[PDB]
RNA sequence: UUAAACCGGCGUGUGGC
């Protein structure tokens, strides 16, 4: 599977997820202190050689496999600081998403 | 105003006091006793702060 | 107070209590709409209302306390009745409740019944400890119910042909076999009229499903008693709403011991809507209807019998025939063999403006030695007898003509002597 | 929203061993653990999403018992005068209403639970194919012993147990 | 200023007031986008606008003025109509309003409507305190309007006929029952033309529904009143649009207590558009029509009635039959039982150039004694008492033969002496 | 104890037997209910229960005990059958069978038979060496049934005519060719009257449908 | 067998002392 910043983090807090945006990038102008989901990057980890019923249930619930891993990038631990610019490339074929 | 005269006074004296629903009695149940503290408890020595 | 005691009258004097309440303008929503706002405020005074309905039960366990006026359907007022009720007492659907009712706090739904005072005109205790309607024992028609009225109207004369016809009594099963344009309104018209004249003791219940509107208005303020119907203003679902909903009234009622008189137009129009709303088998009948179709019709149409220990529920349901397709016929046929009372109709008579053109060759009544007298029994067997060897044009105007000629029934027998 | 689940609910295989019924309780049973994850107050919320119907309507449980912790789900013996109530017992409240709809952790905990579901329903149709002979002699292997039961192997995955 | 006042006007006066104005090449866009362009230039010159139709109100909240010759459709002079107003005076759906408007700024829409000067040619007063329609109390057709001209017209007769046939009123539902290639158009017109003469006091509002456009320009520009119309060019949204804002403009109208009088043709277009915009049930009935697809027909077929405090609202659609499909005649079946009023076309005797062919048999009036004086009313009994005996090829000839030889109806009363 | 024992007597009876039960207000259920509740607290007192009923075959194997007064009907005191009675002595449909059962324990649907005791008013070992149905041999009616009543009463004549019209015997295959509102009721009536009174010795099964 | 708790390797360049 690719890699996606779908900004659906599982088991992390709700004042967390607050500065993120839809897409899953923080906002232009939004201040942070410590380290503070900016990057909203999990991706599923689990392997293949699922039963016919578990491809058949991740697919028919949308695209959603052992997608538990953080994988997002934070602030370093004692730096502060407040975004004002974001960069975003994408690969030529790759969708782009709102905010690109 | 103080709580230190409402923690003695238990859950009997919510839905009894003047609209406290759904919503208003939720978010007093959830903003006082998640925070360590007990909606209702027998003490004697607030009046002197001991 | 009483929501149907603010509905009695008009959208006017709603308009002014509520400008005595002190509200919006209350004149732009609507009267029910009106009634609504204006309980509320009732209930701002600080008072308890008191209200009543009859029950309506969801998949959820709940309750609604539908009003008569509102002709038993979805209204702001309908009083939702908590499970503790259901729970405590069992009401089950028909059951008329009355009791006090609060005002809906804010992001609920409607008014809350708090505790009943009032089980079907009766006190709670009878509630819980009764028997059941389909626990019954159905019998016959023992009890004769007269229809003539007595001071010798034209249309009298449609009460006393049914009793020169066939007798009805306390719990028949009575059909109505009439084509289009053939007299059935002015018929149940005169016949609920001389229900309520001659026999004010059993309870009046008029039906009617898919009319006019204007037809509605006729009939709910000229006849005596509840008036509750649903014309074609509301799908299906309403209407099979509306009929189950009065069929367990009536079955609460029997089991209070009360009689209970059910006249419905029409049945093939509640046929159709049951066959609109039922699960398709992958199969179809003669005529376009459904195989199980006609189980929950029959159910509504054998509701109707006479009880051992109290009560009585007699229906006259009227059919519909020259509709020139085939499913209502079958309908037709799948209801002469449930009712043990058939009236036919005569539209070949009607248009030649003889009025009332009842079929007395096909009417007939199964048990009707239980349904009159023993001498007026064999008077009737004669004349019957003498209405059999002449053309239907001939017994049909001998009928009009000699009836008219005549005042009451007794003194029809007695003129001819 | 509502259709895609009723997608789901019609492209189960095993509707026979899963029915509707037990399709829309298992995703009670998934949006109660959701919750537990919405909020930190661990509250069990009954759903009724009405799969025929509509979709979901949020609830939440009283869970009747003198004690205060977690109050979102405490109720003295007769706590039932305000709502008309009216119970002492499995009088329970519907609150909040719409909370978080679905989200990508709330299908997981519904993927989770409905396939754990399908392996009860397997579980079931063991039992059925061991039953039917309730009271007779029956041969079997056992796999593992311990100090209180013991375990016991007949083929066809039969598995059985012998207490002590 | 009015925008109907430019739009009774072809486009040729609205080209040379916009060259007035000192705009673009007009004639390019269209001439109802030069009326906007034009209204938009006139509020440049530091006026207020006066401007007035129909309201439409949307999910939002807010509301559209749709105006008259617009066919009641969507357009760029369509007035917004702030939820302000919905709020204060809550104008429902059909509400004629007349007011001030206000150039729409950049990146708006349309024009605004300021303050309202005319509700539905009356105060603004009794709009907030009115009595609703669905509210109103249903009744019979009892003032009786005549259709015959008066001065013995080819197709005179066809106004004639009705009255011998079956009388027409206020407040009635009216059903025209004819095949493909019968007559139905000609008959719509001279009648709407002989209740504009005769009974100039009534509001024509003659309904047009997916017919050809050349007959919706010779219907516009012949009759009296008021001519909306909504041909093929529409889909199945905008064909249920016009329906319900003309029937709630008629709610409306009534409630003001004023008669309306709805020629629609066909009902059956009608029924076809709502069975298209209904959403799927997972079951289809006997035809191919979906069970809800009734209701909003049934509703908008029901919102004729005669009221008790004034006003009526007398809709006469016409039913479509020898279609070769089911579901077609199924409409026609399901539309028999709710109308009040039947009158049958005749395509058989239509192809024998046989013209008028009215069905005399199976044409009638319910509750006809409230439509006509008494020994008219013998006099017409016995009239069809001498129809009946004899054929339907008889009966018409005699009908057409012997009313041309006549000049009007009480003349040919006297005639046949 | 049996449930037809329980059935033969109305509702309040059955009312005043819970109530001895003790249990909660039984006039609420339906009477069948309430027989069902009444043999569930029957058997909580450690007894176990004598049912009997006819058999009704499923696509499962196992069987229901639909009694008489239910109309062979579904209920809630349909007696479950394990199909290991179907192995050991194959009972077929309609075979009435009385035997030992047990309550219902919770998650379960009704009372199961532990043990057959009468096989249709015969010993068991009958039911399993026993010649079949359609595997008998047709014949015609060899023995008379006589239908007149014997001390003259009106409707006794509709008897007297069948025996005066076509005789009526044992095998036989009646039609009773009638159109509606003919006098069919009161004849069968009076028939099976008849029948019972005159030959008391046959089993009479009067049916109706609709 | 079951329950509870917890879970910079290398080179390069630059600059500074
Ligand atoms: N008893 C009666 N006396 C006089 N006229 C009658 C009578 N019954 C019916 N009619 C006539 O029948 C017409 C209405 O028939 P209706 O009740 O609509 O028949 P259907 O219910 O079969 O359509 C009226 O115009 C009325 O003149
Ligand atoms: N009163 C009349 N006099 C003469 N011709 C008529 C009359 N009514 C209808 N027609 C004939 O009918 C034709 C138009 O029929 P039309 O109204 O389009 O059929 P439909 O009834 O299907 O709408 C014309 O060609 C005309 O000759
Ligand atoms: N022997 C008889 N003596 C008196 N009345 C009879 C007799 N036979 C039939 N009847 C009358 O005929 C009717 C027959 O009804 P029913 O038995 O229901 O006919 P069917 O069986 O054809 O429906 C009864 O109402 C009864 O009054
Ligand atoms: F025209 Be009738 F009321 F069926
Ligand atoms: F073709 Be017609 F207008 F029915
Ligand atoms: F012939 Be009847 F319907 F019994
Ligand atoms: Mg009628
Ligand atoms: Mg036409
Ligand atoms: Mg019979």
């Amino acid at each position: 599977g690719p890699e996606e910043i779908t900004a659906d983090i599982p088991n992390v807090g709700e004042a967390a997820l607050s500065k993120l945006d839809e897409s899953g990038i923080v906002y232009i102008g939004a201040e942070v202190t410590g380290g503070d989901i900016l990057v909203g990057k999990v991706t599923p980890k689990g392997e293949t050689q699922l039963t016919p019923e578990e491809k058949l249930l991740r697919a028919i619930f949308g695209e959603k496999a052992s997608d538990v891993k953080d994988s997002s990038l934070r602030v370093p631990n004692g730096v502060s600081g407040t975004v004002i610019d974001v960069q975003v490339f994408t690969r030529d074929g790759v969708e782009k998403d709102k905010r690109a | 105003h103080y709580i230190g005269d409402l923690v003695q006074r238990t859950e009997v004296e919510l839905l009894k006091t003047p609209n406290l629903g759904k919503k208003s009695l939720t978010e007093i149940k959830d903003v006082l006793a998640s925070r360590g503290l007990s909606l209702g408890m027998r003490l004697e020595n607030w009046p002197p702060a001991s | 107070m009483n929501l149907t005691e603010l509905k009695n009258t008009p959208v006017s004097e709603l308009i002014t209590l509520g400008e005595n309440m002190g509200l919006e303008n209350l004149a732009r929503m609507r009267k029910q709409d009106i009634i609504f706002a204006i309980l509320k405020q009732h209930a701002k005074s600080g008072e308890d209302i008191f209200g009543d309905g009859v029950l309506e039960i969801l998949q959820d366990g709940f309750g609604f306390l539908r009003s008569a006026d509102s002709s038993y359907l979805a209204g702001p007022d309908d009083i939702y009745v908590s499970p503790s009720q259901i729970r405590r007492f069992n009401l089950r659907t028909g059951d008329t409740i009355s009791g006090k009712i609060r005002p809906p706090k804010e992001g609920e739904r409607y008014f809350a019944l708090l505790k009943v005072n009032e089980v079907n005109f009766d006190k709670p205790e009878n509630a819980r400890n009764k028997i059941l309607f389909e626990n019954l024992t159905p019998l016959h028609a023992n009890s004769r119910l007269r229809m003539e009225r007595g001071n010798g109207s034209t249309e009298d004369l449609t009460a006393r042909v049914l009793d020169l016809a066939s007798p009805i009594g306390r719990g028949q099963r009575g059909l109505i076999v009439a084509p289009p344009k053939a007299g059935k309104t002015m018929l149940l018209q005169n016949i609920a009229q001389s229900i309520a004249y001659n026999h004010p003791d059993c309870v009046l219940m008029v039906l009617l499903i898919d009319e006019r509107p204007e037809e509605v208005t006729e009939m709910q303020r000229l006849v005596k008693g509840e008036v509750v119907a649903s014309t074609f203003d509301e799908p299906a679902s309403r209407h099979v709403q509306v009929a189950e909903m009065v069929i367990e009234k009536a079955k609460r009622l029997v089991e209070h011991k009360k009689d209970v008189i059910i006249l419905l137009d029409s049945i093939t129009r509640l046929a159709r809507a049951y066959n609109t709303v039922v699960p398709a088998s992958g199969k179809v009948l003669t005529g376009g209807v459904d195989a199980n179709a006609l189980h929950r019709p029959k159910r509504f149409f054998g509701a109707a019998r006479n009880v051992e220990e109290g009560g009585s529920l007699t229906i006259i349901a009227t059919a519909l025939i020259d509709t020139g397709s085939k499913m209502d016929e079958v309908i037709y046929e799948e209801f002469k063999g449930t009712g043990n009372m058939e009236l036919h109709l005569s539209r070949k008579i009607a248009e030649k403006r003889v009025f009332p053109a009842i079929d007395y060759n096909r009417s007939g009544t199964r048990k009707e030695e239980l349904l009159t007298t023993q001498e007026e029994l064999q008077k009737m067997w004669i004349l019957r007898k003498i209405i059999h060897p002449m053309g239907e044009i001939d017994a049909m105007e001998f009928l009009i003509n000699k009836l008219a000629m005549t005042k009451t029934n007794d003194d029809f027998f007695e003129m001819m002597k | 929203m509502n259709k895609e689940i009723l997608a789901v609910v019609e492209a189960v295989s095993n509707e026979k061993a899963l029915p509707r019924e037990k399709i829309f309780e298992a995703l009670e049973s998934a949006l109660a653990t959701a919750t537990k994850k919405k909020y930190e107050q661990e509250i069990d919320v009954r759903v009724q999403i009405d799969r025929k119907s509509g979709d979901f309507d949020t609830f939440r449980r009283w869970l009747v018992v003198d004690e205060v912790t977690q109050p979102t789900k405490e109720i003295t013996l007769e706590a039932a005068r305000y709502e008309d109530e009216s119970l002492n017992l499995g009088d329970y409240v519907e609150d909040q209403i719409e909370s978080v709809t679905f989200d990508r952790i709330t299908t997981q905990t519904a993927k989770q639970v409905i396939v754990q579901k399908v392996r009860e329903a397997e579980r079931a149709m063991v039992v059925d194919q061991f039953r039917e002979h309730e009271g007779e002699i029956i041969t079997g292997v056992v796999k593992k012993v311990n100090r209180d039961n013991i375990s016991l192997d007949l083929g066809n995955n039969a598995e059985a147990v012998i207490l002590r």
